[PDB]
């Protein structure tokens, strides 16, 4: 997730909401990377086992992919520093953030 | 701990709701019974966290074909689905055969969705299967005369 | 204009005795016309068979 | 018509899916096509993988009430057993709290 | 959920009332029987929220023609409807042919 | 269609079909009542906890 | 005290008929072999198999049922071949010129 | 702990028949638009109108 | 009406929001638009996303 | 509307639906009483502490 400072925090809570602009944000109002935008006329949101986010529009015969949700892993999970709001940030004891597809 | 029995209770409630829905639709033409599918929820520990409802599966088996004597009741034996269109143009599919001739002379079901099919074009009209399905209409438009060309 | 089918026709197992009259018992051939999928099933021994 | 002459006005089309169970029920005993159900294959009755139409007849539901009235009993018993487990865990937590 | 069972009970009651009304009109000239048409009401979820009555459909099949010996009773065969007007000018239609 | 004089058209209600449909609908109504009773017992069990 | 382990009870359950042609159960011993979308191989006794969009036989969770494929004309079960996901194609089955009568 | 929020569950409820011609029920998504005496705009799913 | 003629008197408008949750409930089964929910998109029933 | 002489307008109350509504309202009342009892237990714990 992207903090207002532009830095990246990491959260495990999955209750996501949509802001007035149509983007996916964490329930604390923080915008979760990658930028996954849900359009105005969305009928149903399908998030697959591998993090592929799709929406189905009215009158459109095929579902439309609006992004790809990835998972970040750390070689040392304990070293992450909590900043509240169910958010962890990376320290030097928490290794480095490794982005990966959910199932890889 | 609590979540295990909570998931069990939720699964039992979903199963009972599906059964109640099936009973409430005992006499509903074109209805297919539903059954809940359950799966385990192991997560690391061997204690078996809980159960979840994987989905609801329909039983797409043919029902009884009951004679009604109307000329707009048609039943699909074996596989097949009637194709319908609403006012938005969305395409739907249904096994119901209760079609009624509306005021605009179209074949629609009880809820008003228009039955679709291959239209007839030309003189004499013949079904052209190369075209996309269109709503079926029955106009009163008098039929014109045809001067003879072959006797 | 299609290629004519060349095949080995065999009258094996046939017999000539004092039967009722000259009659054919059976005929078989391994060719067939094009066919589209109609049904599928899983047999008792596990084979998946499409009719 | 009245001149002793028939005219065709349309032919009913039938749709078959790769996965019938993937259809989403929209109510009004009506199904909707979805990606899991696959694209609808259109055709005519009595040809290919489409059954024939019976005119003047209606297809009734496939719900067998004897079977459902049995099931309901089994689901009631399972639900009550789960509630018993819930109350057992409640008594456990009460025991630990009362310390 | 109580909603599905309540809807099913209401639909069964409606069907039973329709059947009873048809029974009460077994001997009624110009009467057409009725049949309730049911539809399910799936809404978002897959649990089958309940059932609803989509409407009541008439059965416009000609009944048996019985002679009475009076000249002012007219029976109608095949399609057609007798046209009547009330005292206020409204137009109504009926298959009953008992006139005086 | 033409008009038949000196005759009346009776109703098209067949009593046998009506009676059988009444029996079936009664059975369906009782099944739904059984469902209602099932939900009642479930709710009673939960409240008694 | 120490929890030594969790032992499964691998006894055969009741076989209840459903009437679905894609529904199959195992009596006695044996497990269905499934493959995940990432290629990981699993084993399960559940027999709720359905045809997916791509004409493959998958269970409820989307794992493809695996087995010996068919090769040749006419096709035959290749007992020496590695198990592969089962697919039921709807492609047109061509004609064979007559060879023996 | 801190209450992160109070989120609603906007799943469609059962459509119960009543028989009043002034009652309207919303299927799928959508809201009824209302105004009070002060001109404030409000949104409601309740379809019991008089 | 009594002259066998009918007269349309209006069409009920429906509102759809980009974030249905961000709605601030004012009671009386009535919602109010909020910056979190965004502006209301107006339309007719049974069309588009309505 | 029209007036019919020699006839009376009976009530529009159907007993079946009213009985079902009574059952549902009884269940709602019992659940609410259970909530009341739950609140009565939390204040007891705090008062006693």
């Amino acid at each position: 997730v992207m903090l207002p400072d532009g830095t990246s925090a990491y959260t495990r809570d999955g209750s996501f909401q949509v802001d007035q602009n149509g983007q996916l944000v964490t329930a604390g109002g923080f915008q979760v990377q990658p930028a996954i935008t849900i359009p105005a006329n969305a009928l149903s949101i399908t998030i697959g086992r591998d993090g592929v986010v799709s929406v189905t529009q009215q009158g459109q015969a095929a579902p439309v992919q609006v992004g790809q949700l990835n998972l970040t892993t750390f070689m040392n999970d304990t070293g992450l520093e909590s900043i509240g709001e169910n958010l962890y940030i990376e320290t030097q004891s928490s290794g480095a953030p490794n982005e990966s597809t959910p199932g890889l | 701990s609590f979540s295990q029995a909570v998931s069990g209770l939720n699964a039992a409630a979903t199963n009972l709701d599906v059964i109640g829905n099936n009973i409430a639709n005992s006499a509903t033409y074109g209805f297919k019974s539903g059954t809940a599918s359950f799966a385990d929820m192991f997560a690391g520990s061997k204690v078996g966290l809980g159960v979840k409802v994987a989905g609801i599966t329909q039983d797409f088996t043919d029902g009884t074909t009951t004679n009604t004597g109307r000329g707009l009741d048609v039943a699909i034996s074996q596989n097949g689905f009637f194709r319908l269109v609403d006012s938005n143009g969305s395409v739907f599919y249904s096994r119901n055969g209760q079609f009624k001739l509306d005021e605009n002379r179209n074949l629609v079901n009880m809820q008003g969705m228009q039955l679709t099919g291959y239209p007839a074009t030309g003189t004499p009209p013949t079904i052209q299967q190369g075209a996309n399905p269109a709503p079926i209409t029955i106009p009163n438009t008098l039929m014109a005369a045809k001067s003879t060309t072959t006797a | 204009g299609a290629t004519a089918a060349t095949f080995s026709l065999s009258f094996l197992n046939s017999m000539q005795q004092n039967t009722g009259a000259n009659n054919i018992v059976a005929t078989n051939q391994n060719g067939y016309k094009p066919g589209d999928l109609v049904s599928y099933q899983i047999n008792n021994d596990g084979t998946v068979v499409g009719n | 018509y009245s001149n002793e002459q028939e005219q065709v006005l349309g032919q009913i089309v039938l749709a078959n899916f790769a996965n019938n169970e993937g259809l989403a029920s929209q109510g009004d005993n009506v199904w909707a096509a979805t990606q899991a159900s696959g694209v609808a294959l259109l055709g005519t009755a009595g040809s290919g993988n489409f059954g024939k139409l019976t005119n003047g007849a209606l297809e009734a539901s496939n719900v067998d009430l004897s079977k459902e009235l049995v099931n309901m009993i089994v689901a009631q018993r399972n639900y009550q057993s789960n509630a018993q487990t819930i109350k057992t865990q409640d008594q456990i937590l009460n025991t630990l709290v009362n310390l």
